[PDB]
């Protein structure tokens, strides 16, 4: 029975999963984009979001330098963390983050995801798009809408 | 042949809308069952 | 535990030719509108996605020469600008990784 | 590697019946195979059939006139009058119309009371090709036949078959030929019901008809047993009744097959065609 | 071993007659010695059976399993030789008229075990073989309806006779 | 075994012996070795035997070929196409003679199971039984337990 | 396999060469028509002489009717797929070019009227003793009526027509070994001018495709 | 007159003659090239034969994916039909539901689905009653339902049809779309397309104002199974592109006095954008009120 329980069994046990979601954040931090196994950057996306909240709080709130202290395990990190991420997403309350799967690992068909900081100078991701609003279906329902509102204001 | 939902061929757009759309007309549909007895009821 | 009898060919087919057993037909196919070739409606295109990490491998070699070590992470915002292009008034204050080709369709200036 | 030789033999024998079961060879005339002498084959016909054939009109009744004008394409190819052979048209069509005559009588005689109509239908079943093609190739017709195409073509075949009915009229004359298509032809006949020889449509019309010629009043279709009447397997009996008598009565699975089975058993009744009537007498003339 | 498979692209029909239908081109191509099981083999080549050449393609290039990249690999090699050296017009006219796999030369080593015991392991191989025809895909059968299970159960009450009698 | 092998229903060629009696069989191929041992009684039988058979049966066209052969054959053809190859190696001439008689009075017919030892189309004179044939009638056909006139 | 094994005394004794000595190059419009002249037939003049040298009953006046002879002969074995009697009719250079091709599919043609006689256009030789042997080049020029159908592996019309002769201007070459005992005149190659109408079109439709790029790769016109 | 059954063989007989006259033009296999200017598959040249590959037929080429999803052709930038053959050396592209402005493709599929409500409305009524076919109007998308105008038998003329009877218009189309029929087109001159709808005079005044706008006079005649009539602009493939079709509502034109023209209207939506059952039936609503071409 595992009703509730909200976290992952990876690694070798709880220490070990709190280290290998900490070099996968590190990692993200100084490339902004990386790939891993599917399910490991779904856990990190978590730690991922807090992080920059963190980060917001400045680099003199010693809770919140302690916090960076351990989560990157390269410390020229955390003034980037505090002077070009946190400020990046100063006017956002949250989706730092944006991740989505790509094509299994060739080696062992591990299912795949690509995740990184939304904002980053990287060539962008071929990010999936819904379909135009010109579509035939698309039109059918504008004209729906038009109709509607003209009913409203009359 | 392939399976298809509800917003898989809506746009940006229409999404918002037809939520918004939907929504309503169930609200509207619950309210107007509100007064039974004014609506030919069974033999009580 | 061990068998009893040997089990016939017979019995051996129901079993291994089992619906069950059988691979199931993909009906999420799709081909991609920007390359053309096949993706996966929930999964990014194969032939895009290296493409992109291509140019971003590229981009990111050209950081490590300027970085020029390890623990050298720059405490300000990057730029890439491809040949023919220099810094906008936005690109001002950060770092510039230059990069000697021209700027891909895909990739847009921001 | 084994001494021996004989069961190295035997098995070359079986791989060759394997190799020509999965690769079967095209069929060729008899007469193309070995042990065939055509004069000796000719002579054997007639002794089969307790027949004086004239051995100079049997042969010309085997030869066809596709046979003679692929016979001189040939002469013309290798640069080669004496093949003045003369086809079978001739003797064909005595035959063909001796037979017809002659069925006509057999049948008029034995079954007075069918139209003609019905014994013209009759006799063209008799002579058609169906019926002559399997008499012909069971009686060695095909083997002596001189044809241009292999396996012989139905109407070449049914064309050689009367051929050799006219070679019997003119060697042998009427009366001996009138045998010949009685054991041959009539014999046909003997488990096959009317109107599966003879293919009618609508046979409650043909019965309004005859009963009419016979001043007879129209029949009237009533219901004699039912069983199942709900189910997808009903049982109907329907009996036909003229001044309220019954004349036949047909089952069937719905009430109209069960009424046009009964029209039919009514028609049999009428032209003598009965499964119980009298066999036909092949007892020899006195 | 034998070798047939590759030399059914090499009968010649004669010239057909100016009144009989085009025969479709028939493609005959295999790959002989796969590192990897017959038995593994027989699901990937079972899916393909009667699809076109692009359906089969496309469930192969998504498969997970090794066989998938090995035998769209033999499918787009005798998808171009069909229409190099078979005179097939349209290359995406074509379906898996047969796919099947068999069972390659194989090699034996030792597995060790406990206690000084031990056992025979077999390096399997395999073959592919696959058979293309042109053409749109053959249609799938219709399941047999009702309509047709009680014609041929009422069939089968028609065809019964009296036994052991007249 | 009956269930191992095929079968069929007696019949006739062309309704034979029906309006006259025609011999089905209609060709005999013999070959004997003019020297082998094993042909023995093969060379006799062409000596005494052959030319008496064919004055009885004139239908019958009979080819003797003489020619090298370890194993004597003769091959008996039928009119409706049927062929037999029977093996006369080291029979004795009387035991030849028996199978050529054998030969001369069968059909061409396969030699498997026959289901029934007798055939007829005409099994029935009177009518063939059917579920009504001994149930008697009711007046105006009513059923068994139906009001009628409601 | 290019070179047997080294320092061996037998050596490959090929029958022909690879190439035309001098090619002929037709004037411009000789279809149409269906100094330097002499000094063209002045070397024609000197190299059959060393044809008629080691064959002294040679004839030019009869060549032309003896070319038409193995052209002819040459290409009715290819309907029949004789290729025992071709390589008495053809070089090996020619042999590939003529069967490779058509190794399985059915060739159907024939000869049908031939509408100019043909003309020895040119008559050389090679260099002497090349590696001990000497051969002659004679090129012909041929203008016939020719039909041909050809047909694929599955007896399906691949290629023209089999009813509808059409016209062949074709300066077919010709060449012998002189000092070969048993050498013979043997149809060597063929010249396509320049000039020469494009061939029939062909039954079937064909797509080229366009560069295979790789995703770092972008597609320049 | 011809009676009904004739009236389409006569047509039928003189749409293939005029076909055959055509095919019987090109010079035994003359050769064209058609380049590939499409963003995927680019540089492909397809070396086709004259008047006789169609689009579709370069589809072939490709892969089944293009042909399943090519709804309309771009020649030369204008759009064709996918199986109308190519006269020339040109350059193609092919058009899908999906581009990112597939207005072209829209009324392509806009004007098909009109003219299969012709077909069903011509072969539904009573010998008995004569229905005469007027045109199909030109409606945007956005107006919600594509309209046919059509004039029924003056007996008819206080009839309104009932539920029941929509209901029987919408199974003969979807009867349309499982027989899957190609739709065939034909450029032919005013003259020949005069003279199969010759028996009927809206077909004429139709016919002649399309020739007047061409120099050429050449009119687009579109053919479904034995229905023949005269198009706008390039039609969609074949019927069985159509998954969700219903004919919503017949109004009554105004003014009645002249000839009561009754425009039938319906809406549908192709396999690849098929609508999910609750958002089909709100444009089934807006699909029955009247739509007023501007
Ligand atoms: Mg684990
Ligand atoms: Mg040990
Ligand atoms: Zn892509």
């Amino acid at each position: 029975i595992s009703h509730g329980r909200v976290f992952r069994r990876m690694g070798l046990g709880p220490e070990s999963r709190i280290h290998l979601l900490r070099n996968l954040l590190t990692g993200l931090v100084r490339h902004e984009r990386i790939e891993a196994p599917w399910a490991r950057v779904d856990e990190m996306r978590g730690y991922a979001e807090k992080l920059i909240d963190y980060g917001k709080l400045g680099d003199t709130n010693e809770r919140a330098m302690r916090m960076a202290d351990f989560w990157l395990t390269e410390k020229d990190l955390i003034p980037k963390l505090f002077q070009v991420l946190a400020p990046r997403y100063k006017d956002q309350t949250g989706g730092y983050t944006r991740m989505l799967q790509i094509p299994n690992r060739s080696l062992d068909r591990a299912k795949m995801a690509v995740i990184e900081y939304k904002g980053n100078c990287l060539p962008p991701l071929p990010l999936p798009r819904r379909d135009s609003h010109l579509t035939l279906l698309n039109q059918l329902l504008q004209g729906l809408r038009q109709d509607l509102r003209q009913s409203q204001e009359a | 042949k392939s399976g298809t939902w509800w917003d898989e061929h809506l746009s940006e757009e229409n999404v918002p809308f037809i939520k918004q759309l939907v929504s309503d007309e169930d609200k509207a549909q619950l309210a107007s069952k509100l007064c039974p007895l004014k609506d030919e009821p069974w033999p009580i | 535990a061990a068998p009893k009898n040997r089990r016939t060919i017979e019995v051996n087919r129901c079993r291994r030719r089992n619906p069950q057993k059988l691979i199931k037909v993909k009906n999420n196919i799709d081909v991609c509108p920007e390359c053309g070739h096949l993706k996966q409606k929930h999964v990014l295109c194969a032939y895009c996605y290296e493409k992109v990490c291509k140019e971003t491998a590229e981009i990111r070699r050209q950081i490590g020469k300027q970085e020029g070590g390890p623990f050298k992470a720059p405490t300000i915002e990057t730029v890439v600008l491809y040949t023919g292009e220099t810094p906008s008034e936005q690109d001002q204050g950060k770092r510039i990784i230059e990069r000697d080709r021209k700027r891909p369709s895909w990739f847009t200036q921001n | 590697v084994k001494k021996g030789f004989r069961a190295a033999f035997r098995f070359q024998k079986e791989l060759e019946r394997q190799r020509l079961l999965r690769c079967p060879p095209p069929p060729v005339r008899r007469s193309e195979k070995p042990n065939w002498d055509y004069h000796a084959e000719i002579q054997a016909f007639g002794h089969r059939l307790q027949e004086n054939f004239s051995l100079d009109l049997l042969k010309t009744a085997f030869v066809n006139s596709c046979y003679i004008k692929s016979e001189e394409a040939k002469r013309q190819q290798l640069g080669i009058v004496l093949l003045n052979l003369k086809s079978n048209q001739e003797l064909s069509e005595q035959g063909t119309s001796f037979s017809q005559t002659c069925l006509t009588q057999f049948l008029e005689d034995e079954y007075p009371d069918m139209p003609t109509e019905g014994i013209k239908n009759l006799v063209d079943f008799l002579t058609g090709e169906e019926v002559v093609c399997h008499v012909a190739r069971n009686l060695a017709v095909e083997q002596l036949t001189l044809s241009e195409e292999f396996p012989v073509p139905p109407a070449v075949l049914q064309q050689t078959f009367f051929a050799v009915i006219g070679a019997l009229l003119q060697s042998s004359g009427p009366e001996r030929t009138a045998l010949f298509i009685r054991d041959f032809l009539i014999t046909q006949m003997t488990g096959k019901e009317l109107f599966e020889m003879w293919k009618i449509i609508n046979p409650m019309g043909l019965l309004v008809e005859e009963l009419k010629k016979r001043n007879v009043s129209a029949p009237e279709s009533r219901l004699t047993r039912q069983s199942g009447g709900t189910t997808a397997l009903p049982l109907y009996f329907v009996g036909l009744y003229c001044d309220k008598k019954l004349i036949a009565e047909g089952p069937g699975e719905t009430v109209l097959v069960a009424e046009e089975e009964a029209a039919r058993v009514a028609l049999r009744k009428l032209y003598g065609f009965t499964e119980n009537r009298r066999p036909w007498n092949y007892s020899k003339p006195k | 071993i034998s070798r047939k498979w590759e030399k059914k692209n090499k009968i010649v029909y004669p010239p057909q007659l100016p009144g009989e239908p085009r025969r479709p081109a028939e493609i005959y191509h295999c790959r002989r010695q796969i590192k990897y099981s017959k038995d593994k083999m027989w699901y990937l080549a079972k899916l393909i059976r009667g699809m076109s050449i692009d359906q089969a393609l496309a469930q192969l290039e998504f498969n997970d399993k090794k066989g998938a990249k090995i035998i769209k690999e033999v499918l787009l090699e005798a998808q171009d030789m069909a229409v190099r050296d078979h005179n097939v017009e349209f290359r995406s006219n074509l379906y898996i008229a047969e796919s099947t796999s068999g069972r390659g030369q194989c090699l034996k080593r030792i597995r060790y075990h406990g206690r000084g015991r031990f056992g025979i392991m077999e390096k399997v191989y395999c073959h592919y073989f696959v058979k293309l025809v042109e053409g749109p895909p053959p249609p799938p059968e219709p399941p047999k309806t009702a309509v047709a299970h009680a014609k041929e159960y009422i069939q089968q009450l028609r065809s019964r006779t009296i036994v052991h009698t007249l | 075994t009956a269930r191992g092998t095929p079968s069929r229903f007696l019949a006739s060629v062309l309704h034979n012996g029906l309006g006259r009696y025609v011999q089905q069989l209609q060709r005999l191929s013999f070959s004997v070795s003019r020297d082998g041992a094993s042909s023995r009684g093969a060379r006799e039988f062409v000596e005494r035997e052959v030319i008496d058979f064919a004055r009885r049966n004139p239908g019958v066209v009979i080819y003797v070929n003489s020619r090298p052969c370890c194993v004597p054959r003769v091959v008996a053809e039928y009119l409706n196409g049927a062929v037999r190859e029977e093996s006369i190696h080291c029979k004795s001439v009387e035991e030849i003679s028996t199978l050529v008689q054998k030969l001369a009075d069968q059909s061409g017919l396969d030699v498997i199971r026959i289901r029934k030892p007798f055939h007829t189309d005409n099994p029935s004179i009177q009518g063939q039984w059917h579920p009504f044939t001994n149930k008697p009638t009711t007046f105006r056909g009513l059923r068994p337990r139906e009001v009628q006139d409601p | 396999l290019v070179i047997p094994p080294e320092k061996s005394d037998r050596s490959i004794h090929l029958a022909c060469t690879a190439g035309i000595f001098d090619a002929y190059v037709p004037p411009e419009g000789d279809a149409r028509i269906s100094t330097e002249r002499m000094k063209k037939t002045m070397a024609s003049q000197v190299s059959i002489r060393r044809i008629k040298d080691y064959d002294a009953n040679f004839k030019i006046k009869d060549f032309p009717e003896k070319a038409k002879d193995i052209f002819i002969e040459a290409h009715l074995c290819l309907n029949n797929s004789d290729h025992d009697r071709l390589h008495t009719l053809v070089t090996e250079h020619c042999f590939p070019d003529m069967t490779w091709d058509i190794k399985y599919k059915t060739v159907r043609w024939s000869f049908v009227e031939s509408l100019e006689p043909s003309h020895v256009v040119q008559v050389r030789c090679s260099s002497m003793m090349n590696q001990g042997n000497v051969y002659g080049q004679i090129t012909v020029r041929m203008h016939t009526r020719q039909t041909l159908a050809i047909y694929d592996r599955f007896g399906r019309l691949m290629y023209g027509q089999e009813d509808v002769p059409k016209d062949v201007l074709e300066y077919v070459v010709f060449e012998k070994q002189l000092t070969n005992p048993y050498g013979s005149w043997r149809m060597h190659t063929k010249i396509v001018p320049p000039w020469a109408p494009p061939k029939q079109p062909i039954l079937k439709t064909v797509m080229i495709p366009g560069p295979q790029l790789k995703p770092e790769e972008e597609y320049e016109e | 007159q011809l009676s009904p059954t004739e009236l389409t063989e006569m047509r039928n007989d003189l749409f293939n003659k005029e076909k055959a006259r055509q095919l019987s033009l090109t010079p035994r296999t003359e050769k064209i090239e058609v380049k590939h200017v499409g963003k995927t598959d680019p540089g492909t040249v397809f070396v086709m034969n004259k008047n006789i590959s169609t689009p579709y037929s370069c589809a072939m080429h490709l892969s089944e994916w293009y042909c399943r999803k090519s709804i309309l052709a771009l020649v030369d930038g204008q759009p064709w039909d996918m199986y109308k053959p190519l006269t020339k050396s040109c350059e193609i592209k092919f058009l899908t539901f999906k581009d990112c402005d597939p207005g072209e493709v829209n009324k392509a599929y806009w004007r098909s689905c009109a003219m299969m409500m012709g077909c069903v409305i011509e072969r539904a009524f009573k010998d008995e009653y004569m229905v005469n076919l007027v045109r199909a109007p030109e409606v945007p998308v956005i107006s919600g339902a594509f309209c046919y105008d059509v004039v029924l038998d003056s007996k008819l003329d206080e009839w309104m049809p009932t539920k029941e009877n929509l209901r029987s218009f919408t199974k003969d189309a979807h009867a349309l779309i499982y027989k899957d029929l190609p739709f065939e087109t034909l450029e032919v001159e005013a003259k020949v397309a005069l003279e199969i709808f010759q028996h009927s005079k809206y077909k004429v005044d139709f016919i002649e104002e399309k020739a007047s706008q061409n120099p050429e006079r050449i009119v687009k005649l579109h053919r479904i199974g034995d229905f023949i009539d005269v198009s706008e602009g390039p039609l969609i493939p074949r019927t069985s592109i159509c998954f969700q079709y219903e004919v919503s509502a017949v109004h009554n034109l105004q003014p009645t006095q002249p000839s009561l023209i009754r425009r039938f209207q319906g809406v549908s939506l192709p396999v690849h954008l098929r609508a999910h059952f609750t958002i089909w039936d709100k444009l089934l609503e807006r699909s029955r009120k009247m739509v007023t071409e501007d």
